[PDB]
């Protein structure tokens, strides 16, 4: 069993990745410390206000010029 | 200088 | 005088953000209608969680360190 097939409650997302070729969040479940990848597709649908807070808390502005 | 911003979003590649 | 999600009309898409007010707002285009609103991200995240996540995921930009 690994990611959401542990059956754990997600906390948070601590970090992502594109490297498979699809997005995937590494994700923190509550009372674990064992965290482990999930599809984002998966997470978008189960916990969308986990993966908006992740999104959130990276969010920048850059500037032309 | 006049500037325009525009939204980002960073994030670190992790590992796996 | 109607503005954002009063308009009673669904969310298209998100096409900016600012939080030059203090909050996170975006700007939102509504389907059937040439205008678009800022609207409360607190209100968008809810009201439009997979709207948010487009928005999002299309501006994603990655750097990475040991």
């Amino acid at each position: 069993p690994r990611g959401f097939a542990r059956g754990l409650e997600p906390e948070r997302i601590i970090g992502a990745t594109d490297s498979s070729g699809e997005l995937m969040f590494l994700m923190k479940w509550k009372n674990s410390d064992e965290a482990d990848l999930v599809p984002a597709k998966e997470a978008n649908v189960k916990c969308p206000q986990v993966v908006i807070s992740f999104y959130e808390e990276r969010l920048t502005w850059h500037s032309y010029p | 200088t006049n500037v325009s911003l525009y939204p980002v979003v960073k994030i670190r590649r992790l590992s796996l």
